[PDB]
């Protein structure tokens, strides 16, 4: 049968200082035992001084990343340029999965 | 389906079919309510188009909406209908869901919120009833007394009338209730009711009924009679030179 | 709209073409192996970038759409003309015949005469192409109705136009070149510009030739647009 | 695209009438007459065959059109609208009935069920009542022979005999006077024929006139043997031949 | 602004103002077709009239094939007869795969009816300003002629005629068939068929043909074809030498 | 297993209905009510499907209840069952079925009976002297089927019960935690409150 | 022959004039004035913004659309919020499906298809706004104007709304002058204010009266208002 | 369905106008029956009177209506009235009380004047009927959508007329047989014919069944109303 | 007299100038927008004596940071609180954090906007424009104490001070003369109160007016009699040595 899923591999690192904070990935992509990719970055800049890694499925990881950066860009369009602050990206970012909960 | 627009505003800002719904009520029997010290007390009329009627059977003005508060109307008794049954469902969906039966002032906004919708839906008209909603909250014993008209507006009264010559029995009911000393009794309540319905019925004959709300759940029809007791102690007594 | 007059005739379909009349003068010329189409572009205000506000629509890869009305009623038929034209190669394999393209637009359009809730089209469109067998030319008007021709003009300069294809079908029975409609297409808006001066205009022409364009429709740019307004102005002075 | 006159095209106008109903009655007045006549074994529907230009094929043009094997109609009016009238007719006495129960309707059923598509038609949205008022003429088991007209309105009512159209006045008199309950078949053909020579204009034959019976069963008319319990269809329509023979002994 | 004067609704005396309008519209295009059967065949002849000299007079035309067996030949206005003309190809083509046989004559010609008389009663759906005659020669029926107008009315014909001189040309074919007893023309060519039809069209119409003024149809067993200017040239030199 | 039984004497209906619920190794409550009042005379007891249970039971309650108050009028138990049956044989068949099995226990005024009405959640409807659904049938039924007599009083009724609650408790292997027992007759509906410390 | 002839848009009069259009079109000439002018490098629109009363807002008349694109409005101000939200989906469609900024050009297209289908459809109304169109793509910058008609035109420069004659005539002639304005954007500004100024019975506009936007080169669509905007009064 | 300046209801009014001209029916409420009396509009020698119906409508075993207005009409709402008494047996397997099914056949009327754009109804009705809540009840609807309980009342053509009379010779302590009686008398005096003849009629009783203790529906044949005729003085 | 949304020849839409005069006839909400709050009053107006005044509900709370006053007819506004309430409550849910006053307001005027038959969208479910003004009031972190008047235009203006109702065209120009950026807001209190008394068809007392305010830091509170009649004999009093 069709399996929707695959596995790129790929570790990502979050460490948050005083005034701070860092994201970090391997630029290693993977599939079963071989190299897709040496430099295939997934730890994305989405503006807002927010910066994202979804790791595991990459086909999953872009669509997630590509709807956050235009959730940043719809809620800078419909509340009046205002800056999302982490929290309210974090909140969000949890509808974007519960979403697809099943 | 069909949608064509029949509320529609006019130039000087009225909606002319809302308008025509009001007329209907005024068009429609009296119903009074006027709220005591611990009771509220609803009263209604009724025509002479003929006199071979069949009373068992024949729908009271006075609905029960769930056991402890009721719903009196003027105008169109096939429009009310409709809002009784739905009113009806909302109360027992509130309990199933809240644990808890309506507040009078809920169901108040229910019904008048279905009647406001009636004046905004393309292909609908308004309902040509106005409601007077009366009884106690669960667990309280404070009196409620509320009246929704087509346009879907609604409010809290002390006492009030709806329907043909209410403008007469308002005028009554302003000179009559005292707010520092509301009716005291189930029984100068009563009294203060079947007054302010005499000058428009005429004879207490086949036409004059009441019913009384108490606390929890509590509410009585009167019979013929009973109302006779105070049509012959008023017409008697306040008579006098 | 659904609506017969008394005498037979669509009284909306027939203020349609009044909207037709009143719009900017186009033609279409069939030659020995294609068609040319041609558009008065008024110049509103100088201000209008020229060459940059374009008229002619093409279908698929090989037809060209002209039309004059209302410019949105024309932009709407070809959005229509181009689903029409994926659907059959979808289908069909084969890029669509300009016959049978023409009853796809000319059922949509005739279907917009049926019915009271919408009003006909505010256009008369001009178009046609090369396909495998022969160049083609048709108008089609509000009413749904379309013929081909060997030329073909609307708009407010229709009559002074007409009269001009008129005159190169009896002197040119056998038949002219895509080089030379091109040119004769250049003059015949020149000519129709005479029912239409108080304004400035743009000319815009385009064509569709086996020889000459290997039966894609292209645009008449540069040299060949210029030498084609020569000729043009020549035969005006 | 799509329906926009969702409400009904026939209103009660202050007097009470409905218009578009009433008109619709006038439409079956200026109609070519047809009749129906009920006898004790069977009952006669005719019409007559208004041709127009005798280069026109009048045997193409039914007029009397078999429902069920049982049951027949005939209209005046509107042509056209018979025609789609008869074909749901036909379809609904399968759907309703057939496929439920497994045998034809009885016909005041069938008559419940055209009544119901003409009444339907004056009370939808965006539609105008059938221009025709029906006569069906149909037997079942357990009722016999019976006939029925059908109004624009979708009102229906059973008759001994009657007559609707152009001479519907004039006709509906002779019967009248020419009805009693003991008549035979052939004795009804032959009222009908005479009813209907009143109405015609020009010629007055076989080729201009259609008539149809609900008599007995024709086995012949069936197609098939080996199955005792039908003895096939009581629907006949006259042929130009037979319709001939009994003018010439009238 | 009467309504019964605008939407298919009854007016006072029980009329129905669009399909009289839809009537009028058949006439519009000015032109007189006829038909007839022969033997073993069924000719169509319709007045061609190319006006404008800009037109490319092989796209003008009225007559039509539907399918293989049925042709189709309208009287009203091009956009209407076009929109009947793509319906009945669909109906002809959706009838053979649900039914296994080709769509006979009459049947497409009944069910145009229909759905013209459902317009007649539907308020959104304005009539077809059309006159459809249909022929073939049926498997079953042989040379037929039906013929349907917007009012949903259809029936079958001996021979038929319409347009603007409908009833000159009806009473004159009226006239032959009255003396030669039969209802059909006794000719065992086609080609004799055609050269009858436009002779009686002539008579009738007080006018001579050139090739360019006329279009014919022939429907034969299993085809229907339209003849070509040159086909029609050789019909028309062949009454010369005759009449 | 959930132990639903009734019990119908000669002037009522006795309901009885265990008080544990259990979500696999604990037992959260000890005092469960697994019942309804649908109207002042008729009564429901259900057992069942965890969630579905209750909102079964909630959702018939506010149906009679409603058209208790539509029409000034109370509805019998007969008509009552035949409307819990109806729901539940249109349930088995769709989507995601109500498994949901109840005991009917009323007094019909009109007629002076009382009317016990077994129905599984298949929509199985049918008139007892005396039922049970689950496991607790298996017992029960043969102990009433001896012990039962027609003609009882109410008193004798709670003695039957206490001998079919005491045989459930020495033979069944879960600990249900006693029984709620009610009584349904002309006056209504009234709980024993003290069945268990007996 | 005016009469019943302007009920709705789905009927034509006797002239052939769609007059449900043509009001709409009315709209916008008692809206307030907005200007726009483009060069090689650059494209300016400068809106007036118009206040109800002293104490209120002048209610802004400039919708961002994209990184590389926007418009001015003039007329019904909700009308421009249901467009100018079409082309922020269009032009984000453009560049999630096809990592491509949408041409202004074909943001034109797509407005004026929009627009006619609303001049076509029984119980609908035409927009009731006029918009201008800048953007900078790949083939430089662009100014465009759209009319509720579904008439869209490009543009080196125009104006629309009340009085906008003045404005539109001051830009015919100051052409070869404000389409040489390259890689200066702050004397295109300058620019397309004075030609509002043509314009102005009015007042002299003030801090809160004014309102500019730029895209260009290297230069994301940025609106100014108040405080930033008093450097070109 | 819209309004007018007075709040009137346009349609309604106009489809009672519409019932005002249809043949009289009228109902009289006994201590031990229902008696249903209607006349049909002016008729013909050769209308079948035998398989013939139009005024008089069984809607279930227990239930009867008599019907002013436009027959077809009421053969729509007849056929849903019916169902809805079924739908009703089947739920609770008891039979539908008079009053519920009329409040719902009320409720469908009521709703062609208040959305839809349809035009109402053209009928109203004569509900006869027996239930173990009430007993023997007679009800009335018209397209308003409202309805009312009545000892005896008429609907159709002349109803003043036919009000008159009823008030005056009805008594609450009437058996059946006086009001088959009454409801002659009154169509009698009302008809807009000679005399009153057999074949002009239709007639039904709900009774108590002579001997069972169960509810009877008798539509009387065309010779029990010439029967009915004879002993009442009017042949 | 053809259509609903219809232009006129001016250019306007009928029903839209039509909902407006509705408005003028409803009773008088004012408005003052100050740097210590944002002040809402409004005229009770009952129409009998024997209606409890207090059971007029003409100013509500949307969320704890935005509250709302109305004018026109009162009915239509049941459903524009009721989706500004889900708007502020989901935005938060969303987000976690609170909706701004503009964006709210935005959303509010959006819901005005789906006025048509069957009118071409995406879709317009409604079949006129409402009748009912509302001044929308409320503080957030970015753009401070705001005031918003939203038509059933769908139009929104920001205001420092604005009336709608029947005494508006007073109001207004009253407003004008008093309004400047340092009102505080005890002194915005008491310039509602004297407004409402110049415009009222009864004498102002603590039952036929209600005053409210949003603080940022206590949120919307509605000011219950007492605490009005205070402010009431206080205004006759400031008003009496000047």
């Amino acid at each position: 049968q069709f399996n929707p899923y695959g596995d790129n591999g790929g570790t990502i690192l979050g460490i948050a200082g005083e005034d701070f904070a860092v994201l970090a990935g391997d630029t290693r992509n993977i599939t079963d035992y071989s190299i897709n990719s040496r430099y295939e970055p997934k730890v994305f800049d989405c503006g807002d001084n927010i910066v994202m890694s979804a790791n595991g499925f990459a086909a999953d990881g872009d669509a997630l990343v590509k709807r956050f950066k235009n959730s940043v860009k719809w809620y800078h369009f419909d509340h009046n340029d205002k800056k999302l602050s982490i929290n309210s990206a974090a909140r969000n970012i949890q509808h974007l999965l519960y979403g697809k909960r099943f | 389906g069909y949608d064509r627009a029949l509320s529609i505003f006019s130039p000087d800002g009225h909606i002319f079919q809302v308008e025509y719904a009001l007329e209907a009520v005024k068009r429609g029997t009296c119903a009074v309510g006027v709220k005591g010290k611990n009771c509220v007390v609803l009263g209604c009329e009724r025509r002479s188009t003929l006199k071979l009627q069949d009373t068992r059977i024949t729908p009271s003005k006075v609905s029960k909406i769930d056991s402890h508060v009721v719903l009196s109307f003027s105008g169109l008794n096939a429009d009310s209908r409709i809002l009784i049954e739905k009113a009806r469902v909302e109360a027992q969906s509130h309990r199933l869901t809240l644990e808890d039966p309506v507040t009078v002032e809920y169901l108040t906004r229910y019904v008048a919120g279905v009647q406001q919708r009636y004046t905004q839906s393309g292909g609908v008209r308004p309902f040509g009833v106005s409601t007077l909603i009366a009884g106690f909250d669960p667990r309280d014993d404070e009196p409620k007394l509320y009246q929704t008209e087509p346009s879907g507006i609604y409010s809290s009264w002390s006492a009030q009338t709806i329907g043909r010559n209410s403008k007469t029995v308002r005028e009554f009911l302003e000179k009559n209730y005292d707010r520092k000393e509301p009716p005291a009794t189930v029984e100068e309540c009563v009294k203060l009711t079947v007054r302010s319905l005499l000058e428009v019925v005429q004879t207490g004959a086949k036409n004059i009924e009441i019913t009384v709300v108490k606390p929890d759940s509590d509410i009585v029809a009167l019979s013929s009679e009973e109302i006779n007791q105070y049509v012959t102690q008023i017409e008697q007594e306040k008579q006098e030179q | 709209n659904s609506v017969f007059s008394p005498d037979g005739r669509n009284f909306q379909v027939e203020y349609a073409v009044k909207a037709v009349e009143n719009g900017t003068t186009s033609i279409g010329i069939k030659c020995n192996d294609g068609v040319v189409f041609a558009v008065e572009k008024l110049i509103t205000s100088k201000l209008l970038v020229p060459q940059k506000n374009v008229k002619i629509q093409v279908v698929d890869r090989h037809i060209g759409c002209v039309y004059s009305g209302l410019i949105p009623d024309g932009r709407h038929l070809v959005n229509r003309g181009r689903e029409e034209a994926a659907s059959f190669k979808k289908l069909y394999k084969t890029p669509i015949p300009i016959p049978a393209f023409a009853d796809r637009l000319g059922q949509y359009v005739q279907a917009h005469t049926l019915y009271n809730s919408v009003r006909p089209f505010g256009v008369s469109t001009i178009f046609g192409g090369v396909d495998k067998n022969g160049a083609h030319l048709y108008m089609l008007e509000p009413s749904g109705s379309y013929w081909g021709y060997k030329g073909a003009a609307t708009g407010k300069g229709r009559q002074s136009a007409k009269a001009e294809l008129e005159k190169l079908v009896d002197h040119h029975p056998e038949g002219l070149s895509a080089r030379e409609a091109v040119k004769q297409a250049a003059k015949i808006i020149y000519l129709a510009h005479e029912d239409n001066k108080e304004k400035d205009f743009e000319l815009e022409i385009s064509w569709c030739s086996l020889s000459e364009t290997n039966g894609l429709h292209k645009f008449v740019k540069g040299d060949l647009l210029q030498e084609a307004i020569d000729f043009a102005q020549k035969e005006i002075n | 695209m799509t329906d926009r006159y969702s409400f009904s095209l026939t209103t009660f106008s202050p007097s009470g009438k409905l218009g578009q109903i009433d008109y619709a009655l006038t439409a079956v007045k200026q109609g070519v007459t047809s009749l129906g006549i009920k006898a004790t074994n069977g009952v006669v529907i005719a019409t007559e065959k208004k041709s127009s230009s005798p280069l026109a094929m009048s045997e193409t043009l039914s007029k009397v059109s078999l429902l069920t094997p049982d049951i027949g109609a005939v209209y005046s009016g509107m042509g056209p609208d018979y025609r789609v009238l008869v074909d749901k007719s036909r379809k609904v006495a399968h759907t309703s009935y057939k496929r439920i129960y497994g045998e034809y309707p009885p016909t005041k059923l069938l008559v419940s069920e055209v009544a119901k598509i003409m009444q339907e038609a004056t009370q939808s949205g965006g539609v105008r009542p059938f221009g025709v008022s029906l006569l069906i003429a149909g037997h079942d088991e357990f009722n016999g022979f019976s006939l029925y007209q059908v109004d624009p309105s979708g009102s229906y009512f059973p008759w001994k005999a009657t007559a609707i159209g152009k001479g519907s006045v004039a006709a509906k008199t002779f019967l009248e006077k020419r009805w009693n309950d003991e008549l035979e078949l052939e004795d009804a053909i032959h009222i009908a024929l005479l009813t209907l020579k009143e109405s015609v204009e020009g010629e007055f034959n076989g080729d201009t006139i259609e008539l149809a019976i609900i008599g007995d069963e024709n086995p012949d008319l069936l197609g098939y043997t080996g199955i005792p319990t039908d003895k096939g269809p009581r629907f006949r329509k006259l042929t130009s031949q037979e319709i001939n023979d009994r003018l010439e002994a009238l | 602004a009467g309504y019964d004067r605008h939407i298919t609704i009854f007016s006072p005396e029980g009329r129905l103002y669009q399909v009289e309008y839809a009537f009028k519209a058949t006439n519009q295009t000015n032109i007189n077709s006829l038909a007839v059967r022969g033997k073993d065949c069924t000719v169509v002849i319709s007045q061609k009239k190319v006006p404008d000299k800009l037109l490319d007079p092989t796209t003008v035309s009225y007559i039509f094939c539907i399918s293989r067996t049925i042709g189709m030949v309208v009287n009203g206005p091009i956009p209407d007869a076009r929109n009947a003309a793509l319906r009945a190809k669909a109906e002809a083509a959706e009838f053979r795969y649900k039914y296994g046989y080709d769509m006979p004559c009459d049947v497409l010609a009944k069910r145009m009816a229909n759905l013209s008389q459902i317009y007649t009663q539907r308020a959104y759906m304005r009539p077809l300003g059309v006159i459809l005659t249909f022929v073939s020669v049926d498997e079953e029926l042989g040379p037929s002629i039906y013929k349907t107008d917007p009012a949903g009315y259809y029936v079958g014909y001996k021979a038929t005629a319409t347009g603007p001189k409908q009833q000159e040309i009806t009473t004159n074919l009226e006239n032959h068939f009255k003396k030669s007893k039969i209802d059909h023309i006794n000719e065992e060519s086609w080609e004799k068929v055609v050269e009858f039809a436009i002779t009686h069209m002539i008579d009738a119409l007080g006018t001579e043909f050139s090739k360019n003024d006329l279009e014919v149809g022939v429907a034969t067993k299993d085809k229907f074809f339209t003849l070509s200017a040159e086909n029609i040239e050789e019909r028309l030199v062949a009454i010369a030498e005759q009449d | 297993m959930d132990i639903i039984l009734g019990i119908r004497v000669q002037d009522s209906v006795i309901l009885a209905s265990s008080k544990a619920v259990t979500r696999g190794i604990s037992v959260l409550k000890d005092s469960d009510d697994k019942t309804r009042q649908l109207s002042p005379h008729t009564l429901m007891s259900f057992a069942g499907e965890a969630g579905d249970t209750v909102q079964f039971a909630e959702y018939i309650q506010a149906n009679i209840q409603l058209y208790s108050i539509r029409e000034d009028y109370e509805l019998s138990p007969q008509a009552v069952s035949s409307f819990v049956r109806q729901e539940l044989a249109k349930s088995i068949r769709s989507r995601r079925p109500y498994q949901v099995n109840v005991l009917i226990g009323g007094y019909d005024k009109k007629k002076n009976k009382p009317e016990l009405y077994q129905i599984d959640y298949l929509g199985t409807k049918v008139e007892l002297p005396y039922g049970a659904h689950g496991y607790s049938g298996f017992y029960t039924f043969s102990l009433l089927d001896h012990h039962y007599r027609p003609d009882m009083t109410t008193e004798e009724g709670l003695d039957l019960l206490k001998l079919c609650v005491q045989e459930l408790e020495k033979r069944m292997p879960m600990d249900f935690k006693g029984v709620i027992v009610k009584i349904v007759d002309k006056d209504g509906i009234r709980q024993v409150d003290d069945f268990q410390a007996q | 022959f005016r009469n019943n002839y302007d009920g709705d848009t789905v009927t034509f009069s006797p002239t052939g004039r769609l007059f449900q259009v043509e009001y709409a079109l009315e709209a916008i000439k008692q809206g307030s004035v907005t200007v726009g002018l483009r060069s090689n490098t650059h494209a300016v629109l400068v809106a007036l913004k118009r206040n109800a009363d002293e104490l209120s807002s002048y209610q802004k008349k400039i919708i961002k659309c994209d990184e590389h694109m926007g418009l001015s409005l003039a007329g019904l101000a909700p009308d421009a919020r249901v467009l100018s939200n079409y082309l922020r989906q269009q032009c984000n469609y453009s560049s999630l499906v096809f990592n491509r900024k949408l041409a202004v050009e074909r943001a034109g297209h797509l407005l004026c298809d929009k627009a006619q289908k609303n001049t076509q459809s029984y119980g609908g109304r035409p927009y009731g706004v006029g918009l201008l169109i800048i953007g900078y793509d790949k083939s430089g910058a662009h100014l465009l104007e759209f009319q509720p008609s579904g008439n869209v035109t490009e543009l080196y420069g125009t104006a629309i709304g009340a009085r906008s004659q003045g404005a539109k005539t001051y830009l015919e002639r100051t052409l070869d002058t404000f389409i040489k304005i390259d890689g200066n954007p702050d004397e295109l500004i300058k620019a397309g204010v004075e030609a509002i100024s043509q314009s102005l019975r009015d007042e002299s506009l003030t801090v809160d009266n004014l309102s500019i936007a730029i895209v260009g080169k290297d230069t994301p669509f940025t609106i100014y208002d108040g405080e930033a905007v008093a450097k070109y009064i | 369905t819209i309004f007018s300046p007075e709040g009137r209801l346009y349609q309604v009014e106009y489809a009672l106008e519409s019932i005002s001209h249809a043949g009289t029916a009228i109902g009289i409420m006994a201590s031990d029956g229902i008696v249903l009396a209607a006349e049909r509009k002016v008729t013909s020698t050769l209308l079948e009177q035998d398989t013939s119906t139009e005024k008089l409508y069984k809607l279930n075993d227990k239930i009867a209506v008599a019907v002013a207005g436009l027959t077809a009409d009421a053969e729509i709402l007849i056929n849903t009235a019916r169902i809805h008494a079924q739908n009703y047996l089947k739920t609770y397997n008891e039979d539908i009380p008079v009053e519920i099914l009329v409040r719902r056949l009320s409720d469908i009327k009521q709703g062609y004047t208040q959305h839809g754009g349809l035009r109402p109804f053209g009928v109203s009705f004569i509900y006869a009927g027996y239930d173990d809540r009430y007993g023997y009840q007679l009800y009335t609807s018209n397209p308003s959508g409202n309805y009312t309980g009545w000892k005896a009342i008429s609907v159709g053509a002349n109803t003043s007329a036919a009000q008159t009379l009823l008030q005056m010779d009805y008594k609450d302590d009437m058996k059946v047989d006086d009001a088959i009686e009454l409801a002659l008398k009154t169509l009698s005096k009302t008809t807009d014919s000679s005399a009153l003849t057999y074949d002009r009629l239709e007639f039904a009783t709900i009774r108590k069944g002579a001997n069972d203790g169960e509810v009877y529906q008798k539509i009387f044949k065309p010779q029990e109303i010439k029967d009915i005729l004879v002993k009442t003085g009017i042949t | 007299d053809r259509g609903v949304s219809t232009f006129s020849p001016e250019g306007r839409l009928f029903q839209v100038e039509y909902s407006l005069e509705a408005i003028k006839l409803g009773s008088t909400a004012i408005g003052i927008a100050t740097k210590e709050g944002v002040v809402l009053g409004v005229e009770k107006r009952a129409t009998s004596p024997l209606l409890e005044s207090d059971s007029i509900e003409k100013i509500v709370e949307i969320d704890r940071h935005i509250g709302c006053a109305m004018s026109g007819l009162t009915a239509d506004a049941r459903s524009m609180i009721e989706h500004a309430r889900t708007a502020a409550v989901t935005h938060n849910l969303y987000y976690d954090e609170d909706i701004n006053v503009e964006s709210l307001t935005q959303s509010v005027c959006d819901l005005a906007l789906r006025f048509g038959e069957g009118a071409s969208g995406e879709e317009r479910l409604m079949s006129r424009p409402f009748g009912v003004a509302l001044l929308i009031a409320g503080h957030d972190a970015d753009d401070g104490y705001q005031l918003f008047h939203a038509e059933p235009s769908g139009t929104f203006y920001r205001y420092n001070a604005k009336a709608i109702g029947s005494g508006s065209e007073g109001a207004q120009a009253e407003l004008l003369n008093e309004w400047h950026s340092s009102l505080t807001l005890k002194e915005a209190e008491l310039l509602v109160l004297k407004i409402l008394k110049q415009v009222m068809e009864e004498k102002l007392d603590e039952n036929n007016a209600q005053l409210s305010c949003i603080t940022k830091q206590d949120g919307f509170k509605i000011y219950d009699n007492e605490k009005t009649a205070e402010l009431i004999k206080e205004l006759k009093e400031k008003e009496a040595a000047e």
